């Protein structure tokens, strides 16, 4: 199946590529780069049976960054929240959300 | 995920049955493939590009240049059998059976 | 919600999908993977892939040519099929609209999940990095990689385009 | 001094949407306010629906696709 | 599921880890390997058949040839085995040794203690 | 065609394997199974003789289905995490569209219909490679990616496989279609044990290549594509039909013969994971294999077939190319078992 | 936007343009003046029959060299990198493939047309 | 899992640098001259920190000397300054190319008003050395615990007890 | 030595932008491996800044390092005004 001739000969013909947080051209961070490097760091050398279980942490932080669900589902809260309060009209946004702000530089 | 996600799956899984339901023309289901390889190139462009995975970026030009192997291929197949045949339809192809 | 631009332009997308895959006459086939061509490039422009959309549109108007050039001999058709010649591409065309607009209302005022997971909408544009830096293009600095990096994936690629030519010439020898 | 004035305006403008959620959930049955939604505690850089969720549509179509439209 | 292929120190494409040397090698008149020389030496026999020769004495540089490639090759390949098997026993021994807790020693009683049912034959 | 085109396009085939078996990345992957089935395509139509054209066409469309349902399950594997390493398939939707496009790839049931025709239509040496080198690389991929396997799509593709080959093997008088269903049907044995045992499941592989290579090249000695041109081989060459009778006793699964060998390891895994009914199961439905096996076995070699006058012209030549392998491919396809221990050296 | 309005105005004049063409002028279409034309005499067969492409062979080939430009096109920014000696064997050996498939085509008559 | 710790908008007031962006890139290269310090002082906390909570005095410290900067510069010669941003100001790439002359009594007066150099090409890019008295994060990605590696393989090698013990085989 | 000459002489004749193309290729190939002005180009490539130059916390026995921009030590471009 697989042969690792790549590891037997440390030869790199692909492995540049297979994550986001390794070697970019000028030093261009991926958007996760952090979680990633934390996640891996967490799963190095412990095998995936051990890793699936003891990196689930930094694995959700992760997915977290990578597809914004949660945040996602709070704002859609905090909009759903708001929009029921000023349709009744208790709530009165300020001035700095409806485009009467002073902007800084 | 967004709406503009699943609309690209959405068009990839048209494409898939739009190849896996033959009418009669073969140039008709190489239309499909082609599709179901221009939602793939959308489908991975987006993901790459909201990721900010640079090095990933040459990864959808390559899977454009398979693509074309694959379109000159079928092209060709589609030749020989017209030539057999005086026509592209699949009907024609009964010869070895089951 | 904001101007529905991406909403609108992955819609056309899917309604040209829907286009070819009915099946009518390899022309209007063609025609619809023309649209869809441009639509996504325009998708895919709406997120910074300018080099990415203009080269699949550019790549794709070349191959239908000469998709168009192939049905002119090959599949001809004595009366070519539109989608409203024929009860079953007309079905077909049908059956993918009804089905696209389902899904839309069904992930649009809800949150449903269909296969994978769910969606509330919120337009695409909320997903956006922030990221406030640079005198370069990111894409086009990644593509551009392809030739210090990958140098892997080059040697592939010419080595199948080379046996692509003599694939070709060897299937459509005959003999 | 770009950077430094970018890192003002971001916290300013996360400062004002948690103040707005203070009031805006005040009466929603567990909301704890300000609550992240990832496990650690390093800082997270905002994904422009967290800063420009609370505002007009013309600051977000400008803060989304001002660069990209602009020819 | 693979057991042995993500073992922590193994080289990719070896066939013979160094620690192997410290195996007795197998003897050279070992059965297995006088199965391979028979191995070869009923290919050889074969190959006369099906040339249409002479089948019991047409090629013996052939022949030879024939038994020397099949014993070359299983000597090598009773050493790997013998030391994959070792292997296996060495990690069951050691996992055993490390987790005490999971193979508790039982103190067993005499047949004199244990109450066996009984079922007659009739 | 050109030998020398010839020799480069097979050695792109050999390449395109090697590419999906030595890559870390899914890309390198998809791209080993392009350029493989790129190369492979004129391979098929090395004779044209038109059913190689329909043959070909068949082979084209359902590889490249199966390549597109590659590249979406790699896309969705990334979408819903950022890797490109061949590892456990993270989400569930992408494995099961990767297990039905690898499925597709080797022609497991119900995708199944393909391999028959195809191997009928083309020469037998296009026939060998088909079902020997061509399932090399789909199978590795799965013994990467057999730990995130759901175990009952694969259990049931398996059992359909062994089913749907016995039940079709025995309705062919064709011989190509006869090996067709016998490569169906150790398909689905090879993939039986995947899930519990990726040695098991390599150790079937090469035990079944090894008896395919041996029947294949007989058949090419004895130029038969049938029953009836098989039956005449005896009348020519009385060896090359005992051997194919041995061959094809070793085939059933017949102690103590080689071909027993991994049904019996594979049955033995099976029942340390509490395993019982499916190895009954599949064990009685390789009955099947073997009444289509014993059957040709009866017509070639067990019994004299009446033969032609012009046969008397072809006694007096000799098989002039010969295959060198051939004497080992039977040895090792038939005398091999009590070698069994050697199995760990594969893990 | 830009570009939006700028392609939304160019249609916008076009269509204008055919509809000023088919509503401003005096229409008398009978049969015999909206017929095919072939020069005075009617068709034989019809314009829907298969026509035959004598280039087809250079029709596929043209697929891969499309895509070979596509590879070839960011060239420019990969000027700009360091690695500079393995950027230029890259690009060579590209350049140098593209040229042995023009090569290959050519000497075995892949580019004469079929009479 | 937390609440987000904020600033309050009195820690982020600070007296704003309201100049545009042609008069920033006219007095570009004498001010990275001038602030250096301070700027790499700020650089070097944001990129040890991770966090730009943790930097906000360095910033504050940042933009008042880019005002003493400012102030200086206004309070010595603001007619040349203001004539050459002007022409750097009118073209749409903003180029240094074409102007040179005004550029050049820029220089001409900031030389002799404050002994200004103008740097080199070459020279603001280079990578300096900074020293601070604020600490070196010790855990800046917040990471937690790293989970023990399974142990190790010790000892020798045996052959395998009565062999390979695999059915009826003694070996 | 003289089949060759032969054999260019026909092809000058014959195909004139064959030879053309062959003859510029090669050198295409050829002259930028005995070139002074490629580790030049390779030089400038690395001289420009397209990202900010962090700076290093001083821990105190760097004498390399510059403590200003202005300051002699570090990379000097002075080799790149006069080219
Ligand atoms: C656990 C078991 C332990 C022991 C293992 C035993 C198993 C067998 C041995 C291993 C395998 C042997 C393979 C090699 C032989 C193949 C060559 C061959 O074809 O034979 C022809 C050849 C006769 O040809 P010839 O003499 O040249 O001239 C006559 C013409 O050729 C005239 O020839 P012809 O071609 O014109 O005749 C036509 C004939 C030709 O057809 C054949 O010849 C059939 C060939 C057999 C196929 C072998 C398949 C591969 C092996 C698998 C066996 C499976 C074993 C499992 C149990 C199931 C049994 C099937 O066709 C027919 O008549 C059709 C009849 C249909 C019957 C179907 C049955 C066939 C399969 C049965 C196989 C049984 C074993 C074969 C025995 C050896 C022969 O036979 C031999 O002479 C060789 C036999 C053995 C050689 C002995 C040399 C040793 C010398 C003494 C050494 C002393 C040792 C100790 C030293 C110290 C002492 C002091
Ligand atoms: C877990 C451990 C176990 C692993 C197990 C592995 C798998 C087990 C086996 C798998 C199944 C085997 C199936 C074999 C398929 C055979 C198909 C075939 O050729 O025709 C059938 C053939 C037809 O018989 P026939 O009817 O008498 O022949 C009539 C002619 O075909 C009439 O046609 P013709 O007139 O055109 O005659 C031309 C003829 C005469 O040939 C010539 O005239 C020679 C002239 C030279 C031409 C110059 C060409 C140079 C330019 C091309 C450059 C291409 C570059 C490509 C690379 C691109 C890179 C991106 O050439 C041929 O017939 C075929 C040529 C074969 C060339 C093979 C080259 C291998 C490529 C390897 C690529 C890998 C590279 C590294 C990859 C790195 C990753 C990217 O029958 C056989 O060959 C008998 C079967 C023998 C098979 C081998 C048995 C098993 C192997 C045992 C060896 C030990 C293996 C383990 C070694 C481990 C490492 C040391
Ligand atoms: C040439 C003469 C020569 O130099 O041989 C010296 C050599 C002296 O070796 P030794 O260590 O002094 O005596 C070993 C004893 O056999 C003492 O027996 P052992 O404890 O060394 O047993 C060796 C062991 C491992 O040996 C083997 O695996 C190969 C045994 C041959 C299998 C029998 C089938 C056909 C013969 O055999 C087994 O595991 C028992 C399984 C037997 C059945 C094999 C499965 C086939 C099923 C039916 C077909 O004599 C032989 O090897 C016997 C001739 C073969
Ligand atoms: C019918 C019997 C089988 C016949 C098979 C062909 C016989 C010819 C022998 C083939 C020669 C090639 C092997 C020897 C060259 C060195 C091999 C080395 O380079 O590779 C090693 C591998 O060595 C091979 O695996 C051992 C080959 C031995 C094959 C014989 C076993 C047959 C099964 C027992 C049946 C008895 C038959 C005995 C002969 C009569 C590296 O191992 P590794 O990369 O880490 O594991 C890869 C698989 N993983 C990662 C998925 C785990
Ligand atoms: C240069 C590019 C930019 C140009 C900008 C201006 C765009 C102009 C639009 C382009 C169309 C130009 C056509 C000019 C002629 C008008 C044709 C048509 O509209 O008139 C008739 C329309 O009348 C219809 O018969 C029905 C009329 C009423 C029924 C539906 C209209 C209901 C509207 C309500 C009207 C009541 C009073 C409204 C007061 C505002 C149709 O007559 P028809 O013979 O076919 O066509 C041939 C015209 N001929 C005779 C000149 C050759
Ligand atoms: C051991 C096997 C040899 C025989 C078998 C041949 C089969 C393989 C085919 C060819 C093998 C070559 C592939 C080797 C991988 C190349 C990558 C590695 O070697 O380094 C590259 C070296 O590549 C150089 O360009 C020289 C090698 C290119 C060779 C020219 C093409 C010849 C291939 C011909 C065979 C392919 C099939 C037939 C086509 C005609 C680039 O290194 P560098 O840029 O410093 O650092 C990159 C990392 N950075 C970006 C962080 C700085
Ligand atoms: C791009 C450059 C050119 C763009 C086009 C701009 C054209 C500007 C000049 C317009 C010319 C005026 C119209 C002349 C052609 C009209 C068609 C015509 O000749 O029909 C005459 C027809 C005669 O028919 P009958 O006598 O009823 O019976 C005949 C059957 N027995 O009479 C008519 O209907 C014409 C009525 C008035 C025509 C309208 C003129 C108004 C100006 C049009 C400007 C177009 C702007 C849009
Ligand atoms: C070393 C670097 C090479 C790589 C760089 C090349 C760049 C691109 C050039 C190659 C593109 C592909 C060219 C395709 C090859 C054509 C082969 C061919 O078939 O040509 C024949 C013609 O035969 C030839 O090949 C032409 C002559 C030989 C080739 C050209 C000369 C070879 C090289 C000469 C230049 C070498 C250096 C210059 C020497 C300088 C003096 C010292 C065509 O003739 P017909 O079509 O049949 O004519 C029908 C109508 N009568």
């Amino acid at each position: 199946p697989f042969f690792d001739v790549q590891k037997r000969l440390g030869l790199d013909l692909d492995r540049w590529m297979t994550i986001q947080s390794a070697e970019q051209p000028h030093k261009i961070p991926g958007r996760c780069h952090a979680f990633e490097k934390e996640w891996i760091e967490c799963a190095h050398g412990i095998g995936g049976i051990r890793a699936e279980k003891e990196c689930k942490i930094e694995f959700d932080d992760f997915v977290e960054c990578l597809l914004r669900q949660k945040t996602m589902k709070r704002l859609s809260a905090i909009k759903r929240q708001r929009d029921k309060l000023i349709k009744e009209g208790k709530y009165t946004p300020p001035p700095h959300h409806l485009g009467k702000e002073d902007p800084r530089p | 995920m967004p709406l503009v996600y699943m609309n690209i799956i959405m068009a990839f899984a048209i494409a898939l049955a739009g190849l896996l339901m033959y009418r009669s023309h073969l140039m008709s289901s190489l239309l499909c493939l082609e599709g179901m390889m221009l939602s793939l190139f959308i489908m991975s462009t987006l993901i790459i590009l909201n990721t900010h995975f640079t090095l990933a970026n040459m990864m959808p030009i390559i899977l454009l240049v398979f693509a074309a192997c694959e379109a000159a291929l079928g092209l060709s197949l589609l030749v020989m059998v017209s030539n057999t045949y005086g026509t592209d339809y699949v009907q024609n192809l009964n010869l070895l059976q089951c | 919600m904001t101007m529905y631009i991406a909403f609108i332009l992955s819609t056309i997308f899917v309604i040209g999908f829907v286009g070819f895959s009915s099946k009518p006459s390899p022309i209007y086939g063609g025609l619809g993977l023309i649209v869809s061509g441009g639509v996504g490039c325009g998708i895919v422009l709406n997120f910074g892939g300018s080099f990415l959309g203009l080269m699949v549109f550019l790549i794709y108007l070349g191959g239908m040519l000469v998709v168009f050039g192939y049905t002119t001999a090959m599949a001809t058709e004595m009366y070519p099929e539109v989608w409203v010649s024929n009860k079953t591409v007309f079905g077909a065309f049908v059956s993918g609209l009804m089905m696209e607009f389902c899904m839309v209302y069904y992930a649009l005022k809800e949150e449903e999940v269909e296969i994978i997971f769910k969606f509330n909408g919120l337009g695409d544009w909320v997903i956006y990095d922030t990221g406030d830096s640079g005198f370069f293009s990111e894409e086009a600095m990644g593509i551009a990689a392809l030739y210090s990096y990958g140098t892997w994936l080059v040697i592939v690629t010419g080595w199948s385009l080379l046996i692509g030519v003599v694939v070709i010439m060897e299937i459509t020898r005959g003999n | 001094l770009f950077q430094a004035e970018k890192d003002r305006r971001v916290l300013q403008m996360l400062r004002e949407n948690l103040e707005e959620e203070a009031i805006i959930m005040k009466d929603v049955p567990d909301w704890k306010v300000g609550e992240s939604v990832f496990h650690t505690t390093r800082w997270v850089t905002p994904m422009m629906g967290e800063l420009y969720g609370l505002r007009t549509n013309e600051e977000i179509l400008s803060a989304t696709y001002g660069f990209i439209w602009y020819t | 599921m693979t057991m042995m292929s993500g073992r922590p120190g193994r080289v990719p494409l070896q066939f013979l880890p160094n620690e192997a040397r410290s195996l007795p090698p197998p003897k050279l008149t070992d059965p297995r390997l006088v199965y391979m020389g028979f191995l070869g030496y009923c290919s050889g026999l074969i190959d006369n058949a099906i040339r249409r020769r002479p089948v019991v004495s047409a090629g013996l540089h052939r022949q030879l040839l024939y038994v020397t490639s099949f014993v070359f090759f299983g000597y090598y390949l009773l050493k790997r085995q013998d030391y994959m098997y070792a292997l296996r026993d060495h990690d069951m021994f050691a996992y055993v040794k490390s987790h005490p807790e999971d193979f508790p020693e039982k103190d067993k009683k005499t047949y004199g203690e244990i109450l066996e049912e009984f079922h007659p034959v009739r | 065609m050109n030998p020398i085109i010839y020799t480069t396009l097979i050695m792109t085939v050999m390449s395109g394997t090697m590419l999906v078996m030595i890559s870390s990345h899914w890309l390198l992957i998809w791209i080993g199974f392009e350029m493989n089935l790129l190369a492979m395509i004129p391979v098929l139509m090395k004779n044209f003789n038109p059913r190689a054209t329909e043959a070909a066409t068949k082979y084209f469309l359902t590889q490249a289905t199966a390549s597109m349902m590659l590249m979406m399950a790699i896309i969705i594997n990334l979408l819903y995490s950022g890797q490109w390493t061949i590892t456990k398939m993270f989400n569930p939707v992408a494995m099961t569209m990767m297990t039905m496009a690898l499925a597709m790839k080797l022609g497991l049931s119900p995708f199944h219909f393909w391999v028959p025709e195809v191997t009928q239509g083309i020469s037998l040496q296009a026939g060998l490679l088909l079902l020997t080198w061509q399932k090399l690389a789909p199978l590795s991929v799965l013994c990467q990616i057999s730990q995130s396997i759901n175990p009952n799509l694969m259990l049931t593709m398996a059992m359909l496989s062994i089913l749907i080959g016995g039940w079709g093997g025995l309705n062919q008088t064709q011989l190509r279609k006869i090996m067709a269903y016998s490569s169906i049907a150790h398909m689905g044995w090879m993939t039986a044990v995947l899930p519990y045992n990726t040695t098991m499941t390599i150790l079937n592989l090469l035990i079944y290549i090894t008896m395919t290579l041996a029947m294949f090249m007989l058949l090419i000695h004895s130029s038969a594509t049938t029953t009836l041109s098989l039956s005449h081989t005896w009348n020519k060459m009385p060896v090359i039909t005992s051997l194919m009778m041995v061959t094809l006793l070793s085939m059933g699964g017949l102690p103590p013969l080689s071909g027993f060998m991994p049904k019996w390891m594979i049955i033995q895994e099976m029942t340390k994971n509490e395993s019982i009914i499916m190895p009954t199961l599949m064990a009685m439905t390789a009955l099947l294999n073997l009444y289509f096996y014993m059957r040709l076995a009866y017509s070639s070699s067990l019994t004299m077939f009446p033969s032609t006058n012009n046969m008397k012209m072809k006694w007096q030549f000799e098989h002039t190319k010969q295959m060198k392998l051939l004497p080992t491919m039977i040895v090792l396809s038939t005398l091999v078992l009590p070698m069994t221990p050697a199995l760990s050296s594969l893990n | 936007m830009n570009i939006m309005l700028t392609l939304l105005t160019n249609v916008t004049l076009a269509s204008l343009l055919v509809l000023i063409a088919f509503w401003l002028p005096q229409l008398n279409a009978y049969s015999e003046k909206t017929s095919p034309y072939e020069c005075g005499f009617d068709p034989m067969g019809s314009a829907r029959l298969p026509f035959s492409m004598k280039f087809f062979l250079v029709a596929i080939t043209f697929l891969l060299f499309d895509l070979e430009i596509a590879l070839l096109l960011p060239l420019p920014w990969a000027s700009q990198t360091n690695n500079l000696k393995t950027m230029l064997t890259m690009a060579l050996f590209l350049l140098i493939l593209l040229a042995a498939s023009l090569a290959y085509e050519w000497t075995q008559k892949g580019l004469e047309w079929a009479e | 899992p937390g609440i987000v710790e904020l600033p309050t908008l009195e820690d982020l007031k600070v007296q704003e640098v309201k100049v545009s962006s042609s008069v920033l890139k006219a007095a570009a290269h004498h001010y990275g001259a001038q602030c250096d310090k301070p700027n790499k002082e700020f650089m070097l906390c944001r990129w040890e920190e991770k966090d730009p909570r943790r930097c906000l005095e360095e910033g504050k410290l940042v933009n008042q000397c880019a005002l003493d900067f400012f102030r200086q510069i206004k309070r010595h010669c603001a007619e040349p300054f203001t004539e050459y941003w002007t022409c750097i100001d009118y073209s749409g790439l903003q180029l240094f190319r074409h102007c040179r002359k005004q550029q050049a009594k820029f220089d001409e007066c900031v030389l002799d008003k404050l002994g200004w150099v103008r740097p080199d090409l070459g020279e603001l890019s280079k990578v300096t050395k900074v020293k601070t008295d604020r600490p070196l994060p010790e855990n800046p990605y917040h990471s937690r615990a790293r989970p023990e590696p399974n142990p190790e393989a010790e000892g020798d090698l045996k052959p395998a007890k009565h062999g390979s013990r695999l059915f009826f085989w003694t070996m | 030595a003289g089949r060759i000459a032969s054999f260019l002489k026909n092809a000058w004749a014959k195909e004139p932008v064959l030879v053309a193309s062959f003859a510029i290729g090669g050198l295409a190939i050829i002259l930028p491996s005995l070139s002074p002005y490629t580790n030049y180009a390779i030089r400038i490539n690395r001289a420009t800044p397209y990202n900010y130059p962090v700076p290093l916390r001083d821990d105190g026995n760097m004498p390399d390092v510059p403590s200003h921009p202005q300051d002699p030590q570090g990379p000097s471009l002075e080799w790149l005004k006069n080219l």
